[PDB]
């Protein structure tokens, strides 16, 4: 039952599916009825009741395999909280855009970009694949 | 690993306080500097 | 006895996802960020010279 | 390293030692479940009868649980092994984890 | 009341490993054929098609008439 | 690869003292004589303000900034030539 | 008592704790510098309006992360806590000299802060190449304070390397051979040999830089017959061993973490792991000029450095595949430290592969001094070191402190960091392939989209770092004391409890020779 | 001798979690703030 | 030539250095400089593990050239077994010093 | 013979990326030739190949500095 | 002279709880205080020098 | 009570004072180079010397007077000294690399030759050859000292160690005179740079090694060493042989091949 | 130049850059396959409740995972080195051009025939003509004859710089006291841009390179008009 800090060098109990029989029993001290149960265990186990058999199991072990291997809902908390904090990050980025960053250069104005795009096509920027290759110089429009 | 229950449990409200204090300790001084960048560069 | 994840995991996942999508979409589209995407299929070239 | 039958026979012999002690029972089972196999019924049978000589009902149930665990997603293996073990389970009065409700989460 | 057949009980992890490493190899060979077709050979054909009838003087004259050069009006 | 000496059988202090006074210190005394015979000042060469010599990219942190630490006026010219 | 314990320490655990505290504080400085970099770049134009300051921020970012965060945490912090415990030794060989290796670092960091406060800072790059770093283009004290910061950090680490090598060779149980010491202890010994041999060459080169700046020497100045390229050889003869020094203790921690959370008694392929770290260490001395493929180097030298560099992938692959083979058949515990270690294996692999791209000098001509190199090393180094550090920190925090972390919060922290670092650095591959130079305060407009995304990613990792501080606070605030730790039969550092007493192994372990 | 055990093998107190929060706030916050104030300092010089 | 005047360790060694020297003269190893040689390690012939307290950590190299060492506390009382190979160890507390 | 100079040809003495010594050697050769042709009579025109090669390869500032140092008496190569 | 090592061994093994750097007697404390005072005072002065050098002067 | 043979050191202030001395020396050199003042540097040099004195004093107290240097501790100190010397070898290797880089490929500014135009090297057969004989001889006399100590001979240990020190001082004084008489300086391009920085760090190490031998001389006068336990003497001899070997490489490379 | 959202290399302007593109495609396929294989095996190792925790013999599988990486490295190194030595092959230029780096601009010298030299500075953003590129245009472009092998010689008159033109696959450091050689050949006319690629101080971001490739006869007349 109670595991103490000062017990750290003694053999200990663990529930691990790869270490099925741990080094100590889960319950070491026995009451009068538990003592009588361990005596009865020396006779035929067919004479033990289901409840007695469960009790013997729970004296030896803490959790069953099904209990120790159960899945949990923790992933919902983890993914949800991570998305909350990533969302919070966007608030910081909104704050930065509003209070820290000033205007970007005039070369990002629509008319500048339209002229710069034409000049890039006139100098055949990336004419094999990257950029002017996607312009139809015969039809004067972007290729479909 | 196994462990004892908390000797001094930190409730959800207490965690929200510690988290908010922690985040403000990083965000307020830097935010103050970045908000005032214009003030510094025009000096 | 149900733990924190049994009690609140559904709400944390749903709310966190809804919040995260909403604030990133707002940041991405409503505050003047210039992403500078490709002109291809988007910009009508204009005389410059 | 040797044949399957020779491996199985060494493990049957191990658990059949009449005066096997508690430490050896645990060492045997905790070593056995490291291998890439679910132990043959004849190995499990010898381990359960060792539990009986050691007056340890609980470890007999745990050994049945670790057979089911070692099968992983191969859900056909454990009912096959319990089927093969039924005469021993009946003889020794071993209840399965399912019969004890210990398969419930 | 039918007995259950004896299933395979040994080497289940190794058998899983072998099956999926083979599958990994087959997928890798498949991706390598897709990538050579969708990227590497596509690029080879794009440069070869571009240059097969490329007229560098015609390209220059187009650029010159568009006004792009300092050294050519 | 062991010179032309040769005296072992149980190395020791007596042998290393023998080497010290019989080989090592005599050699120092010979090189001391060789050095004392070739000593005496030689005529310093004409000064030429070569740009790869007398480098000054920052004043030195002592003196007037323009003298090296073990400046010898007789043989070390400044960037502008020998001192008077 | 407080002064005797924490300023006059001769105890390997307390000194380890001092290093972990120092390294965590440095990590905050280095993170703030990184956010300033990414804020300058997060939209086109100028933010600071002063690119000398930008260059100072970049330079200090790298020195802080390398010399004040990664090496103090891995070697000073995990090395001092874990190495004596993992070999059953009662302390380091030189427990008082060990304390001076620690106390040289606050002054070293003070000199680096001083360099940034005086004049206009050292806006040099962490390479500190002349003539930019010389006394005409960087007149004044800043670059000299940087040189002296490096001298003190170098003495700290050379003395620490002497300590670790001596401790590991001389203070194991008499029956324990070198081939019965754990992999993390190997990884520290090999890192220490690399430090011992490489740091004195850096010290020679930066001393020559100091005298060209102040004593009118001309080692690097063609006017006197010197050569700027000689400084680059001496710097990178240290600097390539240095990048393996930065990852090797990480490899050692990753081996322990992957073994532990796979439920295994041992890593797969122990002697291959030892061979691989020794091979990486050795080859790490004969490849440095791949940092110099654009300086005007002869073709046959380029072919040699290309080929020798690529061979490092062979021992490194043995380690990656051996970590996968340790997972194989494990009873996998999905702990937060395991998540850090699995993130490490994948991200390190990506980074190492872009290193193999760069090793080909023909491609490196186009990729050198671009963001492709920045992306390479923020995967293999920045994520590699940071993820191994966080894995080790989560895994061993209960040993060092006696208290447990909240594992759900620690998994949330891992998730946020994983998103953040990949959003930050993956797009930088595109920027480098498309020709954006590194060390730039602004960029041609075409590069805007990926710079914007990269800077948004940097704020996600900021959120993760703030959360990490909260998680550490919450653990110390709640005081959940450790009880049982599994697998102590193959993890000796836990067997004295959590935290271990001040003196451990006052009675040494018993180990027979059979 | 010295104090041993959880909370005692560290150069800072964890006896009160709010005093600890202040101390950790000052410690990590001063390192994070420093580069921002170094930049401000260099901007204000010229 | 020759002469004396240099103290010997017998004359002038002190402290722990002198304890180690005098113990070595008697063939004893109180300060654990030598590796102990294993017995057959059965329950009848366990390995005998000296200690000045009532528990000591054992590392067991179960087979020659294993790289993995198996560590456990050995307690005063009945012999305990290595959890990997089963070989037996028994604590022999106290003595050594005063 | 063999004129119509376009640029300096490949020179197997200097096959690598660093061409400093190619510039330097041709500068020296031109000036040594020129000195020789001036003393014992003759015409510098026989030195022309070296002239064209060092003018092609050498940075203007290097030539200018070397010329200044020859005039000063501080040129460190032998002419 | 004479071998007085045994006398120094007695002095430095005396069971007085002093750490080795003070165990020679009162002059150790003097020399320690001189060293530490110069170190801490020198470090404060270096910080003053940093403050001075951090700003432009004429 | 421990039952291992290793040394748990008393808590000590000297790591901190040594670290602070490093801060004061380096900030002091910065103040001297840029702010026209030697004050911080002088304090740092003083506290460095005080730290070294008290630290190594305490090591003598722990070993000669308290007995903590068991064979295991001594073996660690052997490794530590060997590793320290290896790091010093690599430090010098950086300066030798600088020398060979500059001299094997002399640039046009030098005249395209080595030695550069305008440099008149010292004659390696005069005082540099004398210095070589002096350090080689001191390696013979320190070996005599070591064997005298092992054979229990106080007087001849002291004589041989005094001769070794005298030769170290002779070398230092000869080198100082050579520095003063040299017609080239540290500012004489890469020839002066490599010459004075490489020989100058070597001269510093001769002074350090000579001081270490002098410490051993006085400890020997005070009977600290036994005929079998004397690691400080062994470490000083190893360091002295290192200084001798570095000199042989400087003589062959810089003075002889580089002339 | 680069275009918005570009993922890979600029299109090749020179045969050597085309070679680099195909070699990069080859190497990236390998990178992708290895990175994906590692990610997949991670997921495979982590997705079964089956276990095997006893000691595993290593030496058989270590032959596979050294020999197969060595073979892969050879398959990278063979075309890698072929391109390296093809790059280095003798080309016989018909023009030599020098460039000198400076803080913060480039100068160019064309001194095969006449003494032609000039400085080349970034166009400030406020002075860009409509449709010109921020941070990339210069006042005086490096005009060069197209379809011709050109020897570029690179040096600096102050700190290190580095002269780069990505679409020609060029990057040569500019080192004072050193004259570094590279070869340039454009298959096409046009404008080809690069940026200083060795940190050289405050304005390292702002000293770009613009090559203007035209027919020889235009280059000759431009050269004469620049004297
Ligand atoms: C943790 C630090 C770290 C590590 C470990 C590495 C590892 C490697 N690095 Fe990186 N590197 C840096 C940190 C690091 N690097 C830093 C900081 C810089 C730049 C500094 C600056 O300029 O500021 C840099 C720069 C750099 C350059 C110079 C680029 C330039 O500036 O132009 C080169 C060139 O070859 C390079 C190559 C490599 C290679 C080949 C490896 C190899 O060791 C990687 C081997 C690993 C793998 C290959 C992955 C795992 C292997 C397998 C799964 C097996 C199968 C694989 C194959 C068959 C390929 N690095
Ligand atoms: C270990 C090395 C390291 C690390 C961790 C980092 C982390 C980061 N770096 Fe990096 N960086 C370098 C080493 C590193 N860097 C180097 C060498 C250079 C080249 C400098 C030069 O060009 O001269 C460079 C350059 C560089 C640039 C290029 C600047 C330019 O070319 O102009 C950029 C740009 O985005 C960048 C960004 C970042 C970011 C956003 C992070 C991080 O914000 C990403 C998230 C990581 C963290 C937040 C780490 C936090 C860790 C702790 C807080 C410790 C916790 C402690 C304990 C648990 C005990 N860095
Ligand atoms: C001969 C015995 C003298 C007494 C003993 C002195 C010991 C000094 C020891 C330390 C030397 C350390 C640094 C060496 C730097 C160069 C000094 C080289 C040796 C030397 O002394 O060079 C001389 C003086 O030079 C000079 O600048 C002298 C410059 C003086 C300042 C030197 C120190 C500068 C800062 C050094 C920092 C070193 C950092 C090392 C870090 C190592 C890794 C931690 C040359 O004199 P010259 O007039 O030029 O020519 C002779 C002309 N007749
Ligand atoms: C003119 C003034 C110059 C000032 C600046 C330079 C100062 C350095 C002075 C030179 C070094 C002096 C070193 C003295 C060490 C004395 C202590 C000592 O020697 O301690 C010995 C242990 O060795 C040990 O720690 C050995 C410990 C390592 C010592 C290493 C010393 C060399 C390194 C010095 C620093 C070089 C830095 C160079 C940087 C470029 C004590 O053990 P034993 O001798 O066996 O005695 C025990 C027997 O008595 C028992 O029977
Ligand atoms: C890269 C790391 C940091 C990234 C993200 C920072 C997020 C910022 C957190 C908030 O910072 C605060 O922001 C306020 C504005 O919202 C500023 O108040 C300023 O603005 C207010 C009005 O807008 C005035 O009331 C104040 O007096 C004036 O200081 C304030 O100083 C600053 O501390
Ligand atoms: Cu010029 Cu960067
Ligand atoms: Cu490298
Ligand atoms: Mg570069
Ligand atoms: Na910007
Ligand atoms: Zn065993």
């Amino acid at each position: 039952s109670v595991v103490k800090s000062e017990d750290y060098a003694l053999p200990s109990y663990v529930d691990r599916r790869d270490y099925p029989l741990p080094d100590v029993a889960h319950v070491k001290n026995l009451s009068a009825s538990q003592k009588a149960l361990k005596e009865k265990e020396k006779a035929s186990w067919s004479s033990l009741s289901i409840d007695e058999k469960v009790e013997l199991y729970r004296l030896k072990f803490k959790e069953s395999f099904a209990e120790m291997n159960r899945s949990t809902n923790e992933w919902k908390t983890v993914v949800g909280a991570a998305m909350f904090f990533i969302g919070f990050t966007a608030l910081l980025l909104i704050w930065e855009k509003h209070y820290v960053y000033g205007p970007i250069p005039h070369t990002f104005e629509e008319e500048w970009v339209a002229k710069q795009t034409k000049r890039m096509l006139d100098m055949k920027v990336a004419p094999i694949q990257g950029f002017s290759a996607k312009w139809d110089y015969d039809k004067n429009e972007w290729k479909k | 690993i196994t462990a004892k229950p908390a000797k001094t449990p930190t409730s959800p409200k207490e965690q929200a306080i510690g988290l908010s204090v922690t985040f403000l300790s990083f965000l307020l001084p830097a935010g103050w500097v970045l908000y005032h960048l214009d003030n510094y560069k025009k000096s | 006895a149900p733990d924190f994840h049994d009690k609140y995991g559904n709400a944390v996942l749903a709310s966190g996802a809804t919040f995260c999508v909403a604030v990133w979409v707002y940041m991405a589209t409503q505050i003047g960020i210039e992403w500078n995407p490709s002109p291809v299929g988007r910009v009508t070239p204009k005389e410059w010279r | 390293h040797e044949t399957d039958e020779e491996f199985d026979a060494r493990w049957v012999t191990y658990f059949n030692k009449p005066d096997i002690d508690a430490w050896e029972l645990r060492k045997g089972m905790n070593t056995l479940v490291g291998y890439d196999l679910v132990p043959e019924p004849k190995i499990i049978d010898a381990a359960l009868r060792a539990c009986r000589r050691l007056n340890d009902f609980a470890s007999a149930v745990r050994i049945l649980e670790v057979v089911k665990d070692k099968a992983g997603p191969h859900k056909e293996i454990y009912p096959y092994v319990i089927q093969e073990l039924r005469p021993t389970l009946n003889e020794l009065g071993i209840s399965t984890p399912e019969e004890l409700g210990l398969d419930k989460v | 009341s039918t007995a259950l057949a004896k299933p395979q009980m040994r080497g289940l992890l190794a058998r899983r490993l072998r099956f999926h490493i083979v599958g990994a190899f087959m997928v890798s060979l498949g991706f390598a054929t897709f990538y050579k077709f969708a990227v590497a050979e596509k690029r080879k054909k794009a440069y070869a098609d571009f240059y097969r009838n490329y007229d560098s003087m015609k390209d220059f004259e187009e650029m010159r008439k568009a006004g792009i050069f300092q050294s050519a009006k | 690869a062991s010179a032309a000496k040769g005296d072992h059988g149980g190395t020791g202090a007596r042998t290393w003292r023998f080497l010290t006074f019989g080989l090592a210190l005599p050699s120092v005394a010979l090189c001391t004589l060789n050095s004392w015979l070739h000593s005496g000042h030689r005529e310093r060469p004409a000064f030429i303000p070569y740009h790869h010599l007398r480098i000054r990219t920052k004043p030195f942190s002592w003196g007037d900034g323009n003298h090296t630490f073990f400046h010898n006026p007789r043989v070390n010219p400044l960037p502008t030539g020998y001192e008077k | 008592m407080f002064i005797n314990r924490w300023l006059f320490s001769t105890n390997h655990k307390d000194i380890g704790t001092l290093y972990l505290l120092f390294g965590a504080w440095a990590g905050m400085v280095g993170t703030a510098l990184s956010l300033l970099i990414r804020a300058e770049l997060g939209q086109p134009g100028t933010l600071l309006g002063d690119d000398q300051i930008y260059n100072v921020v970049v330079t200090a970012h790298a020195f802080v992360m390398i010399f004040f965060m990664v090496m103090p945490i891995m070697i000073g912090g995990f090395g001092n806590w874990l190495v004596p415990l993992m070999i059953g030794a009662p302390d380091m060989a030189f427990p008082r000299m060990n304390n001076m290796s620690f106390w040289l670092l606050p002054p070293s960091f003070l000199l680096l802060l001083a360099s940034s406060m005086v004049e206009a800072g050292a806006g040099t790059g962490w390479t500190v190449y002349p003539p930019l770093a010389g006394n005409l283009a960087h007149a004044g004290a800043s670059v000299d304070l940087t040189i002296f910061s490096l001298h003190l950090a170098g003495v700290s680490s050379i003395l620490g390397a002497i300590n670790f090598i001596t401790t590991i060779i001389n203070m194991k149980p008499p029956a324990m051979s070198q081939y019965q010491t754990p992999l993390f202890v190997w990884s520290v010994m090999i890192t220490a040999v690399l430090l011992l041999l490489s740091l004195p060459v850096l010290a020679a080169g930066i001393t020559m830089l100091l005298t060209d700046r102040n004593l009118n020497t001309t080692f690097f100045d063609p006017a006197g017959g010197g050569d700027p390229i000689l400084y680059q050889h001496l710097f990178w003869f240290f600097g390539h061993p240095e990048v393996y020094i930065l990852i090797l203790p990480g490899f050692g921690m990753i081996s322990h973490i992957v073994t532990y959370y796979s439920g295994k008694k041992e890593p797969f392929g122990y002697m291959g792991m030892v061979w691989a770290m020794m091979s990486i260490g050795f080859l790490g001395f004969i490849v440095w000029a791949h940092h110099m493929f654009t300086v005007g180097m002869d073709v046959d030298t380029r072919a040699y450095f290309t080929s020798a560099t690529m061979i490092i992938a062979i021992p490194t692959g043995v380690k990656v595949f051996s970590w996968l083979a340790t997972l194989h058949g494990g009873n996998i515990k999905w702990s937060p430290a395991m998540m850090w270690a699995l993130g490490f294996i994948f991200l390190f692999t990506v980074g190492g592969l872009t290193g193999i791209v760069l090793a080909n000098s023909s491609l490196d001509i186009v990729l050198h001094d671009t963001y492709y190199v920045v992306a390479h090393f923020h995967y293999v180094l920045s994520m590699g070191a940071v993820f191994a550090i966080m894995g080790g920190f989560v895994h061993w925090f209960p040993l060092f402190s006696g208290y447990t972390l909240n594992d759900t919060w620690a998994k949330i922290h891992f998730a946020i960091m994983f998103v953040g670092v990949n959003m930050t650095f993956f797009p930088q591959h595109f920027l480098g392939l498309s020709g954006m130079p590194r060390r730039y305060s602004d960029y041609p407009d075409a590069y805007t989209m990926w710079n914007t995304i990269s800077s948004m990613g940097s704020f996600i990792s900021l959120t993760a770092v703030m959360l990490m501080v909260f998680i550490i606070w919450e653990a110390f605030a709640s005081k959940r004391e450790v009880l049982t730790v599994d697998l102590t039969t193959t993890n000796l550092e836990w067997l004295n409890g959590c935290p271990p007493p001040y003196h451990t192994f006052e009675e040494p372990t018993y180990v027979n020779l059979k | 001798h010295y104090e041993e055990g959880p909370g005692k093998n560290i150069p800072f107190s964890v006896e009160n979690k709010w005093r600890l929060l202040a101390m950790m706030t000052l410690f990590f916050g001063s390192g994070f703030a420093a580069p921002f104030f170094i930049v401000r300092h260099q901007l204000l010089k010229k | 030539a020759s002469g004396g005047g240099v103290p010997t360790d017998e004359e002038q060694a002190t402290g722990l250095e002198r304890e180690v020297m005098l113990a070595a003269r008697k063939g004893q190893d109180p300060y654990n400089i030598l590796a102990p040689k294993a017995t057959s390690g059965t329950k009848e012939d366990p390995n005998l593990v000296p200690s000045i307290t009532n528990k000591r950590i054992v590392g067991c190299i179960c087979e020659e050239d294993n790289s993995t060492v198996i560590w456990f506390w050995l307690h005063k009382g009945e012999a305990q077994r290595c959890p990997s190979c089963g070989t037996h160890y028994k604590l022999v507390p106290h003595q050594l010093a005063h | 013979k063999i004129k119509n100079y376009q640029t300096a040809p490949f020179d197997s003495r200097f096959p690598n990326q660093n061409q400093t010594r190619n510039c330097w050697q041709n500068y020296l050769d031109f000036h040594r030739c020129e000195k020789a042709m001036t003393a014992k009579g003759g015409d510098v025109s026989v030195c022309e190949w070296y002239r064209r090669v060092y003018k092609s390869l050498c940075p203007i500032s290097w030539v200018s500095t070397w010329d200044d140092r020859r005039a000063e008496g501080t040129f460190p190569g032998k002419i | 002279f004479e071998n007085r090592v045994a006398e120094k061994q007695k002095l430095f093994q005396e069971d007085n709880g002093l750490p080795v750097h003070l165990k020679g007697g009162a002059t150790d404390n003097i020399l320690y205080r001189v060293t530490m005072t110069l170190c801490l005072g020198g470090t404060l002065y270096s910080l003053y020098c940093l403050g001075w050098a951090s700003f432009p002067h004429k | 009570h421990q039952t291992h043979a290793y040394h748990m050191v008393n808590p000590s202030p000297w790591p901190l004072t040594g670290a602070l001395s490093a801060l004061l020396m380096t900030s002091g050199l910065t103040m001297w180079f840029h702010f026209n003042s030697m004050t911080l540097l002088m304090i740092g040099l003083t506290t460095n010397m005080l730290t070294m004195y008290q630290w190594w004093r305490d090591v003598i107290r722990e070993s000669t007077f308290q007995g903590h240097h068991t064979p295991a501790v001594q073996k660690g100190l052997r490794y530590g000294m060997i590793l320290f010397i290896i790091s010093e070898v690599l430090f010098f290797t950086g300066f030798f690399w600088a020398f060979y880089h500059s001299s094997l490929a002399p640039t046009p500014e030098l005249g395209g030759c080595w030695p550069p135009t305008g440099i008149h090297p010292l004659n390696p057969l005069e005082v540099p050859l004398l210095n070589t004989s002096v350090l080689l001889a001191s390696g013979v006399s320190i070996t005599w000292a070591h064997h005298s100590l092992m054979e229990g001979d106080r007087k001849h240990m002291l004589q041989a160690l005094f001769i070794t020190i005298t030769l170290g001082v002779y070398f230092t004084l000869l080198q100082a005179s050579e520095y003063y008489e040299a017609p080239f300086t540290i500012s004489d391009g890469v020839y002066g740079s490599t010459f004075f920085v490489a020989t100058g760090f070597h001269g510093l190490h001769v002074i350090i090694g000579s001081t270490f031998l002098i410490v051993c001389f006085f400890r020997q006068l005070k009977f600290h060493f036994t005929s079998n336990h004397h690691f400080g003497f062994e470490a000083a001899a190893w360091y002295w042989h290192f200084v001798d070997v570095v000199w042989l490489f400087l003589y062959v490379s810089i003075y002889w091949w580089g002339s | 130049m680069a275009y918005p959202m570009q993922l890979g290399f600029q299109d090749a302007t020179s045969p050597i850059m085309e070679e680099l593109l195909h070699f990069h495609d080859h190497t990236l396929m390998i990178v992708f396959l290895i990175s994906s294989l590692v990610l997949y095996i991670i997921s495979l190792m982590l997705t079964t409740k089956l276990t095997h925790t006893s000691t595993m013999d290593a030496q058989e599988v270590e032959t596979i995972w050294t020999i197969l990486p060595a073979i892969i490295l050879i398959l990278i190194a063979l075309p890698s080195l072929r391109i390296l030595y093809m790059m280095d092959e003798i080309n016989n230029p018909s023009l030599t051009v020098k460039t000198m780096g400076h803080q913060w601009y480039w100068s160019y010298e064309y001194t095969d025939y006449e003494d032609l030299s000039f400085d080349s500075y970034m166009i400030p953003t406020s002075e860009l003509k409509p449709g010109e590129l921020r941070l990339l245009e210069v006042d005086n472009r490096v005009v060069l004859p197209m379809e011709m092998t050109i020897r570029m010689l690179v040096s600096s008159e102050d700190v290190l710089h580095s002269w780069a033109v990505p679409s020609l696959g060029l990057k040569t450091d500019a080192i004072p006291g050193r004259l570094n050689q590279t070869t340039l050949m454009s298959s096409r006319p046009g404008l080809y841009y690069g940026q200083c690629s060795e940190i050289c101080g405050s304005n390292h971001s702002f000293m770009p390179i613009v090559l203007e490739l035209v027919p020889l006869k235009y280059f000759e007349k431009w050269s004469a008009s620049m004297l």
